[PDB]
């Protein structure tokens, strides 16, 4: 089962944030 | 669910920092948003199944970090060890399961709302 912090480790990590704003703009 | 409304998405993918029109494979993959955040992954960076896809396309789906309980509507001390549907990706803290859970279950976990 999935628990809100074996989905975290599972997913992978999010991409760095400054990047998602340099994309998001 | 059906009640409290829902943030503007972000159409990029937190994740592999694709659009819709690109996800990690380099194809077309339309995005899912967080309805409290906005912030949105491609299904495949968030490893949902088609199935588990198409379930919650049609639920006020919350990212892993705004998931609250079902139940309780909380987060809480507790929030890291919320379980998470495999069906629709509710989640419920195990203490707010119906009934509750003293251990975590095994394997594949459908939620009581999804249990036939
Ligand atoms: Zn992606
Ligand atoms: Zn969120
Ligand atoms: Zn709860
Ligand atoms: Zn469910």
């Amino acid at each position: 089962a999935r628990t809100k912090q074996t989905a975290r480790k599972s997913t992978g990590g999010k991409a760095p944030r400054k990047q998602l704003a340099t994309k998001a703009a | 669910e059906k009640d409290k409304p829902v943030a503007e998405p972000i159409p990029i993918c937190s994740f592999c920092l694709g659009t819709k029109e690109q996800n990690r494979e380099k194809k077309p993959e339309e995005l899912i948003s967080c309805a409290d955040c906005g912030n949105s992954g491609h299904p495949s960076c968030l490893k949902f199944s088609p199935e588990l896809t198409v379930r919650v396309k049609a639920l006020r789906w919350q990212c892993i970090e705004c998931k609250t309980c079902s139940s309780c509507r909380d987060q809480g001390k507790n929030a890291d060890n919320m379980l998470f549907c495999d069906s629709c990706d509710r989640g419920f803290h195990m203490e707010c399961c119906d009934p509750p859970l003293t251990r975590m279950p095994k394997g594949m976990w459908i939620c009581q709302i999804c249990r036939p």
